[PDB]
RNA sequence: GAAAAAGUCAUGGAGGCCAUGGGGUCCGGGCUUUGGGGGGUUCGAUUCCUUCCUUUUUUGC
């Protein structure tokens, strides 16, 4: 847990700043209240510029890391207990942090907690060539997790069931160097990625399971008062391929463990809690950063034109 | 067996669904003919025992009512007065006994409701008189474009296009996603960003508003959409109960926005609005090959809100079909327009509008795309209201049309764009999205099994 | 994700209607403030029991 760049300055006003969640309930961004029996507790519904926020940071890495050179693959979101527990997580247990799908029904599925494991089970039972790597590959898909923190700030977009996550995942050599040199890129990318958006962020290195290394990069919010993770990118050297018996045909043809790299792209709760603190102004506008500006097409967020929606439901006092 | 919907308006989380049974009540001729042309789960021989479930409990409501008056009338009295006075002992008596026929009378009303509830939701709605009657076979054409390419040799399947071009993978993958899985990879997952990107784009250029819904849904929201989230022959994907209760995958993406609308009033200027979400949906569906019948699958569902006025929702599923074709031509693909019958428009669709792209490996034509319109199905049961100038608050149309879908579009561009050499070409819109004007073989060698 | 506490202008008692502290209008005076939703005991329950929802305390990835 020891800290290692800082890029950015904290934002400067004239004000107190306002919390990510009153700037869209003012907008109407996105919609929290009343959504216990929708799409249960702790679930938003972003709406006009909230949505196109989302595709221009779903839009904006991709198309950058496709620029680079990448592999698109777009992985499954139902994967098997075999799949599960290979990357290292163990959903039998009952307070797990994956949805599990009813036994009646179907027979060990799996709801998909993210994206990583999609992409790791691609290769499960597969030699790769030894010229096509390092192989990396960008996968963008919804992600859930069965697991909130409750207890800390519950009315809030930062810790939700559901958001729309980015990964790159990478497979290279069979040598540590190579492991490390690929996941100094994948870091540089994702800071590259932050400083263009124009977000203020920390990189960290944490400290001492199946990872071999992992750097922590967090965000600043000035709503909140206190830094933010907002992506963590994990080394498992060979953890994944001894599971998994992931493997890779070298030169002379003899099979070997191929080590594999994972790191976390875009979070859009965490950007957009980013960008609706950080981009914050008098009258509650949000000014669209240098880069989504083609994307969203407003240079200067305001109000809605249109009537928010009230509520006619039982529980509200008469 | 019991119904969501139900239990929500006993427990307080939503007012009770007001059915319009009685719309047809004064011809019960009409409805029997509806029912017996659309053929649904419900029968035209027990529509009269409903009828007569419903007589009796407004009977028994009106009694339970006007007991409730006198019970009010007397206790008013009591407090106004306020022990030995005979009139005190008389009232206590009267009002002793009132409770106790009230206390009498509660279950049996109670379960008069429930019995007429369970049996009433299951109808369906009407249908428009243009609507063909029969089965599937029975579909009427409307538009036809494009044709069918014209090809020098014998087409190949789409399922071995892609594996040909390393870019769909469907072999050994049981222990990894079950069955009905794939793994896009390549041109085919580019392909399949760059259409989502041009029919977002597309969409967002016409008015829509752009929205993001979740995947996981409560029943509630399904039954009020006129889907059954628990029932044997089901096809809708449910969670494990031990770890959470009450929560269902979202089969579409209507059916969020359908929870987000749910019990909210929309201005009258701002109507008609429309909302765009793009989003996975994922089916049990409980061909044996290829991506024509998968699980999961990424599509963006449209839904639009308008006016009370069936003139206004006809027009506004007229425009929504009318943008679905437009995008299906800037794409490039032959395609025919149909109109479902009533046997299979569903319990909740008025006017149903499928389209079928010319799919040549397949050797038939392939639904790609669906559209429905709906009066107040959905305002109905999810309790849909909308405010005009005065206050006043009436039930909104809803309308839910298919902007595109992955697969489908996939299938019919590989084997559409398919050549003599192997390679599959792109239409005039999705290239700037690709960065290629054709697609080659792969680069790259293809993983070679070596497991058991 | 679990366990616990409060509950609607605020404090305190009161199941048959309140004291004090409050907000607004009119000439210190006067008018005036029905409690978040759905269920049980009761002749009548904002008050006794339970449930949904809002707020608050403990534990944890
Ligand atoms: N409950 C959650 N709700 C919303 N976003 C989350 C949640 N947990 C993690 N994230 C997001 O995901 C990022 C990575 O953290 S992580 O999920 O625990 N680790 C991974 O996903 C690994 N696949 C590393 O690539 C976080 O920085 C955050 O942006
Ligand atoms: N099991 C399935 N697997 C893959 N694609 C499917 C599946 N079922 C339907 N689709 C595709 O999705 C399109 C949506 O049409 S529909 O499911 O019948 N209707 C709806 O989803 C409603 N929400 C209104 O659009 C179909 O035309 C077809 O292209």
């Amino acid at each position: 847990a020891r800290v290692l760049h800082m890029v950015g300055d904290k934002p400067v006003f004239s004000f107190q700043p306002r919390g990510h969640l009153e700037i869209g309930e003012k907008l109407d961004i996105i919609r929290q209240k009343r959504l216990s029996h929708v799409s249960g507790h702790r679930s938003y519904y972003l709406r006009g510029a909230g949505a196109l926020l989302q595709h221009g940071l779903v839009n904006f890495t991709f198309n950058k890391l496709l620029r680079r050179g990448f592999t698109p693959m777009t992985v499954p979101d139902l994967l098997r207990g075999a799949v599960f527990e290979g990357c290292g997580m163990t959903p039998n247990a009952n307070p797990s942090q994956i949805y599990n799908i009813d036994p009646a029904r179907f027979k060990d599925l799996n709801l998909a907690g993210t994206a990583e494991v999609g992409l790791a089970g691609y290769f499960m039972d597969h030699t790769v060539a030894f010229r096509d790597l390092p192989v990396r590959m960008v996968c963008s898909s919804t992600c859930y997790r069965a697991e909130t923190n409750t207890g800390q700030e519950p009315r809030g977009l930062y810790r939700v069931h559901h958001f729309t996550k980015v990964e790159m995942f990478g497979v290279t050599g069979p040598g540590l160097e190579q492991s490390s040199q690929l996941l100094e890129e994948f870091l540089s990318l994702q800071m590259e990625i932050l400083t263009e958006l124009g977000l203020h962020f920390r990189v960290l290195d944490m400290p001492t399971l199946p990872a071999y290394r992992k750097f922590d990069i967090e965000a600043w919010m000035p709503g909140r008062g206190r830094f933010g993770e907002v992506t963590s990118a994990s080394n498992c050297t060979d953890f994944q391929s001894r599971r998994l018996h992931i493997m890779f045909q070298t030169e002379a043809g003899e099979l070997q463990f191929a080590h594999t790299v994972n790191a976390t792209a875009c979070a859009v709760p965490r950007l957009l809690i980013a960008l609706l603190e950080s981009n914050q102004q008098k009258d509650g506008s949000v000014l669209v950063p240098p880069a989504l500006q083609s994307y969203l097409g407003t240079d200067r967020i305001t109000a809605p034109t249109h009537v928010p929606l009230q509520y006619i439901g039982p529980n509200q006092p008469r | 067996n019991r119904n969501l919907l139900y239990e929500y308006a006993r427990e307080g989380y939503s007012a009770l669904p007001q059915l319009d049974i009685e719309r047809f009540c004064a011809c019960p001729e009409e409805a029997a003919h509806a029912l017996e042309l659309r053929k649904g789960e419900l029968r035209s021989a027990d529509l009269p025992a409903i009828i007569s479930t419903w007589q009796e409990l407004r009977q028994l409501q009106e009694q339970i009512r006007s007991l409730e008056e006198e019970k009010a009338a007397v206790t008013e009295a009591v407090r106004a007065l306020l022990q030995q006075d005979p009139k005190y002992q008389g009232l206590r008596a009267r009002g002793r006994e009132i409770r106790k026929e009230l206390v009498h009378l509660y279950p049996r009303e109670a379960q008069l409701e429930e019995q007429f509830y369970l049996q009433a939701l299951k109808l369906p709605n009407q249908t428009h008189p243009d609507v063909p009657v029969g089965d599937e076979s029975q579909a009427r054409v409307l538009h036809m474009v494009g044709d069918k390419p014209v090809f020098s040799f014998q087409p190949r399947g789409h399922l071995e296009i892609g594996e040909k071009l390393d870019i769909i993978r469907q072999k050994r993958l049981s222990h990894v996603s079950g069955h009905r899985s794939y793994y896009l990879r390549g041109a085919g997952a580019l392909l399949q960003h760059g259409l989502v990107n041009f029919t977002f784009n597309k969409l967002l250029r016409r008015g829509f508003t752009p929205m993001t819904v979740p995947d996981l849904l409560r029943g509630a929201v399904f039954e009020g959409c006129g889907m059954t989230p628990n029932a044997n022959p089901s096809q809708i994907y449910n969670i494990d109960p031990a770890r959470f209760k009450d929560l269902n995958l979202a089969g579409t993406a209507e059916v969020g926005l359908a929870g987000y609308f749910m019990d909210h009033t929309v201005a009258f200027r701002d109507l008609p609005v429309r909302m765009v979400c793009s989003s996975t949906c994922y089916r049990a569906e409980t061909e044996p090959r290829g991506l024509y019948r998968v699980h999961h699958f990424t599509k963006v569902e449209m839904f639009g809100v308008t006016g009370p006025g069936l003139e206004q929702s006809s027009q506004l599923l007229e425009e929504f079909l009318s943008l679905q074709m437009e995008i299906l031509t800037e794409l490039g693909l032959h395609f025919r327009v149909l109109d479902m019958p009533t046997q299979e428009l569903g319990l909740p669709a008025y006017r149903k509008f499928d389209i079928e792209a010319w799919m040549p490996g397949r050797g038939r034509f392939g639904e790609v795309t669906s559209a429905s319109n709906c009066t107040d199905f959905q305002s109905r049961r999810l309790h849909i209201m909308f405010q005009t100038e005065a206050g006043e608050l009436q039930f909104a149309h809803t309308v839910n049309a298919t902007a595109c879908a992955v697969p489908r579009l996939l299938i019919a561009l590989l084997e559409s764009n398919q050549q003599k050499d192997g390679s599959v070409l792109v239409p005039p819109a999705l290239q700037s999205y690709l960065g290629t004007d054709r697609i080659t073989a792969p680069t790259h060698v293809p993983l070679q099994y070596i497991g058991p």
